[PDB]
């Protein structure tokens, strides 16, 4: 009768905090938690946008 | 039109119901932007863009309400809607956390222009990859549709190859649970 | 669009890799200043996205080229000239979009899905981008000034993209022949860390 | 009206998408009302002592319903609960009452007792081989 807790399944867990994969580059196990993005870069004024590489691990 | 109330039908559109000033258009299988003309044509690209999710979301109940009905699926065929039926809760709850977040975002009241407001266009940053994930379900529905039984495991042998690793992963779990 | 030329490429990366994939696994199936200044960001908002603004708008693409814009005539020269420079920027994302939700398809075989799919997510970054940039124009800490330096970073990204999406698409590289444009390209960027 | 499934009237000027939505949710009330009163009626001693047992565990689950239902309550009365998270909570609820509700409507229609309503269960849980739970 609930949404079984995705405890199980690393594919499960990650479509839990990524909700059926929306979220980018966040995870979260709390319902209440507010969505916000990341902060724009204080140097991107300065550098400009650079294309944020993910990290190898 | 409020942003506001354009979350509202984006909302109900993901509900597959019509929003007040965005109806869906039968005609083109999605939510279509009453034609009022304070609509900005960026706003309606991207209300098209949220209709394409409901059209998607429309089209899984569609298939789920057409299979759940048939005895003659079989155990097989059965488990596969069960299967789309427990994707289709993920994708629900997911869009409940979605409508949470803009419940929330309508309690602050405030438009921070802070890169963390939940914008339309941050809506649909964010809902573009779930966006994907439903187009991906959507085609796989598609190709599935008709197949029953080893048929139906024949098309789901093929998903599996999927070259997207999100997908891949999904499809290889649905594999899973339909081959269980 | 880009998106036909990668979905084009996909169904072709299907066939010559299952006749090449032994492997068993089929592919799934007027205006004042700070007036001006809001409405070209409000369109460049949209042109980050791909949308026509209300005075800037998208002129229909010719091939697997970059987006064309028609601008309204009645914006400062200086001001059209800064936005017809930071457009390519917007355009070789809507191109790079395009080709990277349609080749991300199992049909393009895992290599061509797997480099549309991190085109797809660069695209995604670029947009968390642009909506921190739209946000600081609606918080108003976005300036014109502003905007050109950051989006110039982001233009050479969108550029070089847009130059290897080109690449692939003109040589129609699949495969061997992809990871082979790949090298190439990798030794071509050399010079450019990032 | 007679053995249906109870009906609702939903006040006219409710906005539509509130109005689908509630229509959307009302078919778990109507499975959970209809499940009640079987549970009520076959509870009586005349009915075996299978066809009672059948009704404590449905009992047993109304109960958990209705804890679930009031702690549902209680988040509305902490205003923790939105429409759209009471619908995503109760899906799988829906779900669970109207497969149970399914299950006892069949039983009623084939007026099950003792053995037959025995391989009526068998049968019933070979056609749940899809739904784990």
């Amino acid at each position: 009768f609930s949404f079984g807790d995705p405890c199980g399944d690393r594919f499960e867990r990650d479509t839990r905090v990524s909700l059926f994969g929306a979220l980018v580059h966040s995870r979260t196990y709390d319902m209440d938690v507010r969505l916000g993005l990341p902060p724009v870069p204080d140097n991107a004024d300065l550098s400009g946008l650079a294309i944020k590489v993910p990290p190898s691990v | 039109i409020t942003e506001a109330a354009l979350v509202r039908d984006i909302l109900y559109v993901f509900q597959g119901i019509d929003g007040k000033n965005i109806k869906m258009n039968n005609t083109e299988n999605c939510y279509k932007v009453e034609g009022k003309a304070n609509l900005s044509r960026s706003l309606r690209d991207t209300a098209v863009r949220l209709s394409e999710l409901g059209w998607l979301h429309n089209k899984i109940r569609r298939y789920t309400d057409q299979r759940s009905l048939d005895r003659s699926f079989g155990l097989v065929g059965q488990s596969f809607c069960a299967a789309l039926h427990q994707e289709l809760r993920e994708y629900y709850r997911l869009l409940s956390v979605l409508h949470s977040q803009l419940q929330l975002e309508d309690d602050q009241g405030v438009n921070l222009g802070l890169e963390s407001s939940l914008t339309l266009r941050r809506l649909l940053v964010w809902t573009y990859d779930p966006k994907i994930r439903l187009k991906t379900l959507a085609a796989l529905v598609d190709h599935c549709q008709g197949r029953k039984g080893g048929e139906l495991a024949s098309a789901v042998h093929a998903y599996t190859k999927t070259g997207d690793p999100y997908m891949r992963s999904l499809v290889q779990h649905i594999l899973s649970l339909v081959s269980h | 669009s880009t998106l036909q030329q990668s979905l084009e490429l996909k169904r072709k990366m299907l066939r010559d890799k299952q006749n090449k994939k032994n492997s068993g696994q089929h592919l799934p199936i007027t205006l004042p200043l700070a007036s001006q200044e809001s409405a070209v960001v409000e369109d460049l908002l949209y042109v980050l996205v791909g949308v026509d603004g209300r005075y800037v708008s998208a002129q229909p693409l010719a091939g697997r080229q970059s987006r064309t814009f028609l601008v309204d005539p009645n914006l400062d020269l200086s001001i059209r000239e800064l936005v017809h420079r930071i457009l390519p920027v917007a355009a070789s994302y809507s191109a790079v979009t395009r080709f990277i939700e349609e080749k991300s398809s199992f049909e393009y075989g895992q290599v061509n899905h797997a480099l549309a799919a991190a085109m797809r997510t660069l695209v995604k970054e670029h947009l968390i981008l642009v909506s921190q940039l739209e946000q600081l124009h609606r918080q108003g800490l976005l300036s014109l000034q502003k905007l050109w330096f950051y989006i110039q970073p982001a233009m050479r990204t969108m550029d070089i993209l847009a130059s290897l999406a080109t690449s692939v698409d003109k040589g129609e590289c699949l495969g061997g022949s992809t990871l082979s444009l790949l090298h190439d390209r990798s030794f071509s960027y050399t010079g450019d860390s990032q």
